[PDB]
């Protein structure tokens, strides 16, 4: 008829995600000199009007 | 403009504050609201429910409740409970 | 009529232009728009034009409120039998 | 060894270096409250110059102390520390710029 | 309506002042957010005056930092202060 | 309220306050399984595991029985190595929701998302 | 986008890509317009851990600039060393002293800089409206001619 | 079975997103977007809304959570980890790991019954 659980809900499977181990080099060099980051402290606004 | 109950009290269905900063909000009102009356002394339980929000939660909240009044406000992400309980609607949003 | 207002604008070094605003406005807003939230839109909309955003204003017949505002940006007064509020914050 | 209350936003800086920095701002908050953002950042500049060992060359330490400021700055690799301080309510940012 | 900036503490040649009150009135346009105008201020000065560059967007903070002399310039557009310097 | 005892009608709903409830839950786990912030070898993935399995019960135990748990653990070193973590998931809004939080450490970082759908 | 019919003829739902966690509008005050913006649409796309950290390859567009950027740098302290080092007989300044000595106070002034800020400040406002007063009032015929009289 | 959840028919909509955002595929390395950091924001953006896209047009009654993890040229021990409390004639999830040149990015589908 209408929408009811009396049917089990229990039963649990996991699965294991990674990636593939490479080479140490890597070809790249660690960091900048200068770095470049843009800090903001304001929290986004948004406006709603109740009556 | 859809209203629901939820614990005990009337409020904008979809929920723009965040669930927990809410339910512990309303939670205080009714539990202010059983010891000081809106029809005596109105004026005092809005500024114990202000000061109490700045304590748990972020400080600079704005709290507005009335049988009738209407308004427009700016407020932050996720910082904004207008609920009804019995005739009496709490509007209140962080800044 | 107006009997008990509370003016805490700044007065001095002419910002009275951003107090009489407040008295100008409520009055042409009040008596077109006839609709609680719909007047705290255009009040507020006026003041954020001028003197910068952050303003928020609450238009209600009867209300309780208490609220934490910039000092000398806080205006209290009753246009006719309508009781508006508005201030800055931030 | 006590750590005042805080928010980091961003720590590109040693643990080391940014809990020293926090302390300092701590006691120099409560030295002159409701003082001014520039009298604070003033001698916290000057503690982190004085203070050896804490150089990391390149730029000059340069702190900027608001309540509401967004921005964006190029520093010197693992100088850069904001943060919040939870009862002063007020962010702070350090850095060196070359 | 958006009127010219005031410049309170500066420190830039006649030439300059005109092309940071020109980047100011193009930026506070096209980006709303108060980092992502700083962002835009920044990434303009980096073709004119070289690789190193700084800029910050505050409606009320305070500070003192260390910047190359005659690229310093602090203007207050109306309700909103914008502090950029060099190095 | 007609329409309210209509509206448990079209869906029961059952919702339990998802969001911060959940997030302060994960929070308090977290901590205590992460222990030494310094260990991050090869041999603690397989520990790193054990951590996620011990998650999803506390999720059952924290008032949300008629949900649908789902969550994913993610458990990486940090070399000032940029990456970014979204996500995006298709379900009933207002109906469902998610829960995330983040342990950032000196050398390691952990975050569990949490997911959670409604069924009857 | 699809919709979920429900058994015996339910009031029917869907269910939508948005995350409802998400603010609803996001609203931005542009100072050029000069009035609050709204903005309806918004990124609705949740993130648990964003990271941007410094770490660059070899040979990208990003590395050549911060290149550039030393090769100056060292171009200065190259020319500011030779110069100090011509200029006096057998100069024994070392590379991190001429850095020192390249930082003058007439080549790098120091100026502080703080906005404006009104002092916080929390206050109440109660509005109780006028008294309303019952009156009770009849009218019969000779009550109005009483008085018409 | 017109509906009912399949593995095969997941990991094809996965591999046409990644495919979509930057993957001509063929065997040879015909393109190589290295990953800044103003790329990453809108890169995952654009995988999400496609990969939900890919879904959505073979889509059944499943609801669908897609999570989109992206790693900085590998380099740093990352281990992901996924568990569902569903039913298992019901529903199942998948995760799908790529290494694409510089880039790697990981991709998680949850399945949820309706």
């Amino acid at each position: 008829k209408e929408f009811n659980n009396p049917i089990n809900f229990q039963d649990t499977e996991t699965r294991y995600g990674g990636i593939q181990n490479q080479v140490v080099n890597i070809n790249q060099y660690v960091q900048r000199n200068p770095n470049f980051i843009d800090l903001d402290n304001i929290a986004e606004l948004s406006e709603h009007s109740v009556n | 403009q859809q209203y629901k109950t939820f614990m005990g009290a009337r409020v904008l269905w979809p929920p723009e504050a965040a669930d927990d900063i809410l339910e512990g909000a309303i939670r205080e009102t009714q539990d202010a609201l059983k010891k000081f009356e809106i029809a005596r002394e109105g004026q005092k339980i809005a500024e114990h429910l202000k000061k109490y929000m700045d304590d748990h939660f972020d400080p600079y909240w704005h709290v507005f409740f009335g049988k009738n009044f209407g308004c427009q406000a700016v407020h932050n992400k996720n910082r904004f409970i207008y609920f009804y309980i019995e005739k009496t609607a709490f509007l209140m949003y962080q800044t | 009529h107006a009997n008990e207002q509370i003016i805490d604008m700044p007065e001095n070094s002419e910002m009275k232009s951003m107090k009489n605003d407040a008295f100008s406005q409520a009055k042409f807003a009040v008596e077109n728009y006839k609709f609680e939230n719909k007047i705290s839109s255009h009040i507020k909309k006026f003041f954020d034009e001028k003197y910068g955003p952050n303003w928020h204003c609450v238009v209600g017949k009867h209300f309780n409120a208490y609220v934490s505002y910039d000092s000398k940006n806080f205006i209290f007064f009753y246009e006719g039998q309508l009781a508006i509020l508005l201030y800055r914050k931030g | 060894e006590p750590l005042p209350p805080h928010i980091i936003r961003f720590n590109d800086m040693a643990q080391h270096l940014l809990k020293k920095v926090i302390r300092q701002a701590d006691v120099l908050i409560k030295e002159n409250p409701q003082g001014l953002e520039k009298d604070i950042a003033l001698n916290l500049v000057k503690f982190v110059k004085s203070q050896p060992e804490f150089k990391i060359g390149d730029g000059e330490w340069q702190c900027i102390i608001g309540k509401n400021f967004g921005c964006s700055l190029t520093f010197d690799a693992n100088v850069l520390a904001f943060f919040d301080l939870l009862p002063s309510r007020k962010s702070i940012l350090l850095f060196k710029s070359g | 309506m958006n009127h010219e900036p005031e410049v309170k503490a500066t420190d830039m040649e006649e030439d300059m002042i005109k092309r940071v009150k020109e980047i100011a009135i193009n930026a506070v346009k096209e980006y709303k957010q108060e980092k992502q105008i700083a962002h835009y201020i920044k990434y303009e000065f980096d073709k004119i005056d070289g690789y190193g560059w700084n800029c910050i967007v505050g409606r009320n903070f305070g500070s003192h930092i260390i910047h190359q002399t005659k690229k310093y310039i602090f203007f207050k557009i109306n309700e909103l202060c914008l502090l950029l310097w060099k190095a | 309220r007609k329409r309210e005892a209509s509206l448990i009608t079209l869906n029961y709903i059952k919702n339990r306050f998802y969001p911060s409830k959940i997030q302060k839950i994960i929070k308090e786990l977290f901590e205590d399984r992460l222990k030494g912030v310094e260990y991050d070898p090869n041999n603690a993935n397989q520990l790193s595991e054990r951590l996620v399995l011990e998650l999803r019960e506390k999720i059952k135990r924290g008032k949300v029985p008629r949900y649908k748990i789902g969550v994913q653990v993610v458990f990486g070193e940090i070399k000032g190595q940029g990456l970014r973590i979204a996500s995006k998931c298709l379900w009933d809004v207002q109906n469902d929701n998610y829960a995330s939080y983040t342990y950032t450490s000196e050398k390691v970082y952990c975050t569990g998302i949490v997911f959670g759908c409604y069924f009857e | 986008l699809t919709a979920q019919e429900l058994n015996e003829d339910m009031p029917s739902k869907m269910l939508e890509p948005k995350n409802p966690q998400a603010p609803k509008n996001i609203t931005v005050y542009d100072y050029y317009t000069r009035k609050f913006k709204t903005d309806e649409l918004v990124d609705q796309m949740i993130v648990h851990f964003s990271m941007d950290g410094d770490y660059i390859w070899k040979e990208s567009n990003e590395y050549k600039t911060q290149e550039e950027i030393r090769d100056t740098k060292k171009a200065l302290i190259k020319e500011a060393m030779r110069k100090q080092e011509s200029e006096e007989p057998g100069a024994n300044h070392d590379e991190e002293a001429i850095k020192q000595t390249l930082r003058n106070k007439f080549n790098y002034n120091t100026r502080e800089c703080q906005t404006i800020n009104p002092s916080i400040r929390e206050r109440g406002v109660s509005t109780e409206p006028p008294p309303s007063d019952t009156i009770c009032g009849n009218i019969t015929q000779w009550e109005i001619f009483d008085a018409y009289y | 079975t017109d509906k009912e959840y399949i593995s095969e028919e997941v990991q094809k909509a996965i591999d046409d997103s990644v495919k979509q955002v930057f993957g001509i595929k063929d065997d040879s390395s015909q393109v190589t977007i290295t990953y800044n950091k103003d790329k990453v924001n809108l890169w995952t953006q654009q995988i999400i809304d496609y990969t939900i896209r890919g879904l959505n047009k073979l889509g059944k009654h499943f609801k669908y959570c897609v999570t989109a993890i992206l790693q900085q040229t590998n380099h740093a021990g990352i281990s992901v980890q996924i568990t569902a409390y569903q039913d298992t004639n019901t529903d199942g999830s998948l995760i799908q790991c790529y290494e694409i040149n510089d880039i790697y990015a990981i991709v998680s589908v949850f399945a949820m019954a309706v």
